[PDB]
């Protein structure tokens, strides 16, 4: 149990920093695809599947 | 398309290729026309003997 206990943190240390580094590609997608509908190239339905994804 | 871009639900940039298309075409056929007077002008008689 105290081996299994131990190796379980260092798994939930990469899964946080992975997740973490995923975020920060996919806020910098959203910003891409709203910059690009306010210059008038994509439609207001390709903005919004970007935030559901953030 | 016009109809949809009333409201925001197709992107600008294809409306606006979609006017400039219309506008080159009737350039075009502005073209057609002026060759067909250009022949006409020569047997404007219309009898051939």
């Amino acid at each position: 149990n105290t081996a299994t206990a131990y190796f379980n943190v260092l798994n939930a240390i990469d899964v946080l920093s992975y997740t973490q580094a995923q975020k920060e590609a996919i806020y910098r997608q959203l910003d891409q695809t709203t910059q690009r509908f306010n210059v008038g190239l994509v439609a207001i339905t390709d903005v919004q599947n970007a935030r559901a994804q953030y | 398309r016009v109809p949809l871009g009333n409201a925001n639900l197709i992107g600008r940039e294809e409306l606006q290729h979609a006017r400039d298309a219309v506008t080159s075409a009737q350039a075009q056929l502005d073209v057609a026309i002026q060759q067909y007077n250009a022949n006409q002008a020569m047997i404007l008689g219309t009898k051939l003997e």
